[PDB]
RNA sequence: GAAGAUGAUCAGAUACCGUCGUAGUCUUAACCAUAAACUAUGCCGACUAGGGAUCGGUUGUUGUUCUUUUAUUGACGCAAUCGGCACCUUACGAGAAAUCAAAGUCUUUGGGUUCUGGGGGGAGUAUGGUCGCAAGGCUGAAACUUAAAGGAAUUGACGGAAG
């Protein structure tokens, strides 16, 4: 290539991309409000959580923590904020 | 000067490498650096199928074969035509001589 | 980076640097070490009279063949004793 | 060995590529002919040259020989192969009548301005 | 020579000089 | 610019796909990226035939340029594009360079075969760069048919082809022989049927 | 480590040239460097460039247009009097009839030629030819 | 270049890749003249009227130069929709 | 009795083609001599360098003698001819023919102020063969050729009156010191300069004008 | 298995080959500070060309195999990335060339910085200093002598090298 448009990068490119590498970076991590199946009581959680986060209103850990994105145990269901 | 890139041997990103004995004559040489020959071989040559055969008191026994990993130094392989030189152009071919 | 120092307050280290590397310079080292005034028969200096202690005739190096016919001589400056040829045709006889 | 050289090989052919009509699959005619048409200082050099002569023209009625153009094989070239089945063989009509496209390129096509019948195959293999 | 053996050639020359100078 | 009848007409649109001219190779370089569609996921990749079609109007468009047809080279190394090259340069009267070809027949003045074309038609540049390198010797632009793998240096105009197929060679001669000789006036127009058949320009084995 | 803002950008600027790429990013941006690069567009060796702004040091994007030929820096920024600017523009500049010696001045961020015109000197900065 | 009279004392003044804007040698043999016709509304070329590009033998190989074609005819518009400014 | 090979000789030999600069504007590769023998007929030739190099056989050294010439016509054209032959006047002889091949336009320019026709180089060119690089400095117009007498030769056939030369590398080998210096008189008009900058059409090929006077 | 002794071979072998064999090889406390300690390529930083593999992490998706019957399994597969050890092609570019994605962005000579060299020897020697139990390490000349020594490649010649 020897003309290509710099500023206006076609999205299907950024979406592979590293977050460092775009044209401004963006993290790619995000929040959730977890639902336990215990209980109804909306709880943000952060998507690469390193900390095995807790239910206030029950003591029922919400996610384990991995190396990249945290697991939800089963019977938790995560809507995107 | 430089006759080859890989210097020889099979070292990048490493320091050293245990040593290992020629078979032929037990000089040491670098394990990424020895000629090794993979060698499974029969216990008897094809003619002597039929006779092991006829004598055997087990009916329909397989014989079991000779597996054996020979290493060899530079000159070692060179000597016994394990390796034979190549032309300058020819010695960057490092894909196996097509034989079986 | 060229391997030496670019910045605008290196003067010190690039004027070092020369310096010291001028004692690799055969032609520098001889004047400042002095070797002319101190070893040579001349003393650093262009001509030089002496005594002709005896008249001797040296064979010339390879792969000619002859016999070049030089002088040696004392000197009066220094009392050294050194070799001189006799550069001409038919002159060893001139010197004495 | 029988080998011929270059010096009866090439000046053989060349009479081919220029007389190729008088020429006959018969040596005693290409013999006789042959010393009329080159100038041959020995008759054993000329019955080299008509040899191998004759043996071309064998070799040119069994089929297209290779090196020698005469003004009339490529022309009749020219107009055998001009075969054509009837059928294009790239019309829709050994098919049931729409291509055989893959599930994939469906969307290409419907991506341009073409409606076109296609019997979807998922070959994703 | 071979420049291994001319070092130890004169590895072996300068422990005689070292020796010499010791009887001084 | 131009007129809206040079679109792909749906007939073409069929033929092309039929001789599946839209199969492009496993691997695709960084230079033929443009002409690919989409993947198929078998790892076959897909030719965007809207941009090779596009391309077919103007490689033609050139041929046109050159005034003298005796100036405009095809050559072929593949038996796939041997014959359709041959009618090919009959119909339009280019010149064929049928088989192997000589070195130094665009260098080289006492040679036998020794030509100077205003123009050079590849069939494929992996298997024909004898005649592509001698073009860069003696100011010869090139038009070469080109798969997704097909190296991309010295060619000027690349038309997105299938060279490792039966149909598709013969098929992209034709639709070039059509449009070059649309252009001329030899053609009457864009909607008659030519009387050359797609059958024609394809190779045929020597069994019949 | 990073040391010279400006010598890193020139140099993506000179390798995208000599390639024939009709474009370059800068990262990162500085005044200065947008400053030397607007002397570029008054003399036409450069079309528009886009500055990006990212909450940071900043990203340029050029637009290079191929009548540059060689664009760089001289370091360190030395001091340069009006009697010195004759030197410095011989040996870096290819002619006496087009190329420019950027210097830095309390007047501004200038090229040899309107430097001499206001009869101002400072610091050597670049030249552009 | 042009003296003090102002005659264009300029001998052979080059011409200029369209794709790079390099001046063009005059031993660059691997520079070409891509020549593509002018086509009238009914479709048949135009007899002595030309769209002409001039390549420099550096694009040719580094085999960008066909990608600069599409990008020149697509500005010209010789070609539609096939050339993508947003990489 | 010249009968041409080449499409561009039939249009030389005819009055299609009268000056050297139609040639040089297209970049049309030259093959046979006999083109500008009528284009330009004001060459001057004189041999540089007459070297002879042997080639060890199994009986004793196969020399051949070679010679470098320098073609120019004092006025913007010049051109560098080595060839190797078994005879003196071969070598000689057939150097002189592709010395014709390889002749060159450069661009005479302006030092200071544009009084006058140009006299030097538009700006600092350099050119590399082998060790020996060879750089051209404009110079005003009371300096002579600034160069060493092997250079100076091939500036003075190039009209070239004004210049300054320094030379680095092993200059003593003529081969590759006059290889660099006809490289570097060629960047002449590889160098774009604000002149040049304006823009202009491209005219069609004289092939292409006259295709049909060269056809055959 | 240095040393040593021994049996061969040889004109001679206190060498190569064979048989023993002492220090050493190993380990614990300390010294030593040198290697073709090599990638013969200092470190940090930015840019310049394509491609396929591979390790670790991460992110999304399977006619796969499997826990277990399936998921929250695992392996495999396909895509992206960051990091690495590298490999293949080309040479825009460099180089005396071999060759080099750095040995490129170097007469169109300047990103920062440390170290080293000035023809071959004499010589890493002498002397002084300093460290070490020593062996030695580091620093380190001069007299005198010499027109060459050397690098890469080419042709030939030769080889107790292959085909
Ligand atoms: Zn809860
Ligand atoms: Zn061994």
């Amino acid at each position: 290539v020897l003309v290509q448009d710099l500023l206006h990068p076609s999205p299907a490119t950024e979406a592979k991309q590293h977050k460092l590498k775009t044209l401004v970076q963006q993290p790619r991590s995000f929040f959730m409000d977890v639902k336990c199946q215990g209980c109804l009581n909306i709880t943000t959680v952060f998507s690469h959580a390193q900390t095995a986060v807790t239910c206030d209103s029950c003591s029922t850990v919400l996610c384990t923590p991995t190396g990249g994105k945290a697991k939800l145990t089963e019977g938790c269901s995560f809507r995107r904020k | 000067p430089k006759k080859r890139a890989s210097n020889g041997r099979n070292k990048k990103g490493r320091g050293h490498v245990k040593p290992v004995r020629c078979l032929n004559c037990a000089r040491c040489v670098p394990k990424d650096k020895a000629i090794k020959r993979v060698t499974i071989r029969n216990m008897v040559e094809a003619a002597a199928v039929r006779d092991l055969s006829e004598a055997s008191v087990y009916a329909e026994y397989a014989l079991p074969k000779l597996y054996n990993k020979l290493h060899y130094c530079v000159s070692c392989a060179i000597h016994a035509r394990i390796v034979r030189v190549r032309s300058r152009t020819d010695r960057k071919i490092r894909t196996p001589p097509q034989r079986k | 980076g060229k391997g030496k120092p670019r910045g605008l307050n290196s003067a010190r280290k690039l004027r070092v640097h020369r310096r010291n590397n001028r004692w690799a310079d055969q032609a520098y080292k001889a004047r400042l070490l002095g070797t002319a005034f101190k070893s040579s028969p001349f003393g650093g200096s262009s001509h030089a009279k002496g005594i002709v202690l005896e008249k001797i005739g040296i064979e010339s190096k390879q792969p000619n063949s002859a016999i070049r016919k030089c002088v040696r001589v004392q000197l009066i400056k220094n009392g050294k004793k050194v070799t001189a040829f006799v550069p001409n045709d038919g002159c060893l006889n001139f010197v004495d | 060995g029988r080998v011929r050289t270059k010096t009866v090989k090439r000046a053989s052919k060349v009479l081919i590529e220029r007389f190729y009509p008088k020429l006959t699959l018969d040596f005693e005619t290409n013999k006789r002919l042959t010393s009329e048409i080159a100038v041959i200082q020995s008759k054993r050099l000329r019955n080299k040259i008509a040899g191998y002569t004759t043996h071309l023209m064998k070799r040119i009625q069994k089929g297209p020989v290779r090196g020698i153009s005469f003004k009339l094989q490529e022309e009749e070239r020219e107009r055998k192969d001009q075969y054509v089945p009837e059928v294009s063989a790239l019309d829709l009509s050994h098919t049931n009548g729409q291509l055989e496209i893959d599930a994939d390129t469906a969307d290409l096509v419907k991506s341009l301005g073409f409606k076109i019948p296609v019997q979807t195959v998922s070959i994703s293999a | 020579m071979r420049d291994k053996w001319r070092k130890k050639r004169v590895r072996r020359l300068k422990r005689k000089r070292r020796k010499v100078r010791a009887r001084s | 610019s131009l007129p809206a009848s040079f679109d792909l007409t749906p007939e073409d649109a069929k033929l092309l796909l039929a001789a599946n001219v839209h199969l492009g190779a496993k691997n695709v370089q960084v230079h033929n990226k443009p002409y690919v569609y989409k993947t198929r996921p078998d790892g076959m990749n897909i030719i965007n035939i809207g941009k090779t079609w596009e391309k077919i109007v103007l490689a033609a468009r050139i041929i046109a340029a050159v005034p003298n047809a005796s100036d405009v080279a095809v050559c072929s190394s593949r038996t796939f594009g041997q014959r359709a090259v041959l009618k090919f340069a009959a119909h339009t009267g280019a010149t064929a360079i049928a088989g192997r070809f000589t070195p130094g027949n665009f260098t080289n003045y006492i040679t036998r075969s020794f030509k100077e074309p205003r123009l050079v038609v590849v069939t494929d540049p992996r298997t024909d760069a004898q005649a592509i390198k001698e073009s860069s010797y003696v100011n010869i632009p090139v038009i070469a048919l080109t798969d997704m793998d097909s190296p991309s240096e010295y060619v000027d105009v690349a038309i997105p082809c299938n060279n490792k197929g039966k149909h598709s060679i013969g098929l992209i001669w034709w639709l070039l022989a059509r449009e070059v000789l649309r252009l001329r006036g030899i053609i009457p127009d864009r909607t008659t049927e030519w009387s050359v058949m797609p059958d024609l320009y394809f190779y045929r084995d020597p069994e019949e | 480590t990073r040391t010279s803002v400006l010598a890193d950008a020139l140099n993506a600027i000179n390798n995208a040239e000599k390639t024939g790429k009709r474009q370059v990013l800068i990262r990162p941006s500085s005044k200065v460097i947008i400053k030397f690069l607007t002397v570029m567009q008054k003399h036409g060796y450069i079309g528009e460039f886009e500055y990006i702004d990212d909450h940071r040091s900043g990203k340029i994007v050029v637009q290079l247009n191929g009548r540059l030929n060689k664009c760089g820096v001289i370091q360190p920024r030395f001091n340069v009097k009006i009697n010195d600017i004759e030197r410095w523009t011989d040996n870096l500049l290819p002619a006496r009839q087009f190329g420019y010696v950027i210097l830095t001045t309390s007047a501004g961020i200038m090229d040899h030629e309107e430097a001499r015109r206001k009869h101002v000197s400072g610091k050597i900065l670049g030249f552009v030819y | 270049m042009e003296n003090d009279k102002g005659q264009l004392v300029e001998l052979y003044v080059p011409r200029k890749c369209s794709a790079t804007n390099r001046i063009i040698k005059a031993k660059d043999h691997a520079s070409v003249q891509i020549s593509i016709a002018k086509v009238d509304e009914d479709g048949r070329a135009i007899a002595g009227e030309n769209i002409t590009y001039a390549l420099s033998g550096y694009v040719r190989g580094r085999g960008e130069a066909d990608d600069s074609l599409n990008r020149l005819a697509q500005q010209d518009g010789l070609l539609k929709n096939v050339w993508s400014y947003s990489r | 009795g010249w009968t041409p090979v080449t499409k561009l000789g039939r249009l030389v030999k005819a009055g299609k083609i009268t000056s050297v600069e139609q040639i040089y504007l297209h970049s049309l590769p030259v093959k046979e001599y006999q083109i500008i023998d009528l284009l330009l007929p004001d060459l001057k030739d004189d041999v540089m360098k007459i070297r002879s190099v042997q080639k060890q056989t199994r009986a004793g050294q196969r020399t051949r003698m070679k010679a470098v010439v320098v073609i120019g016509d004092s006025n913007g054209h010049v051109g560098l001819g080595i060839k190797t032959a078994k005879e003196v006047a071969s070598a000689i002889k057939a150097a002189i023919v592709i010395a014709k091949l390889s002749i060159i336009p450069i661009r005479r320019g302006y030092w200071g102020s544009n009084l006058g026709q140009p006299h030097s180089l538009p700006c600092k060119v350099t050119g590399k063969c082998g060790s020996v690089a060879v750089r051209l400095i404009p110079a005003p117009r009371g300096k002579g050729i600034v160069a060493s007498p092997v250079v100076k030769r091939l500036m003075q056939l190039a009209g070239v009156e004004d210049v300054y030369t320094s030379s680095s590398g092993s200059t003593r080998t003529t081969e590759n010191t006059l290889k660099a210096a006809f490289a570097a008189i060629g960047n002449t008009y590889s160098f774009l300069t604000p002149n040049l900058w304006a823009e202009t059409p491209l005219a069609a090929s004289p092939l292409e004008v006259y295709a049909e006077e060269a056809a055959a």
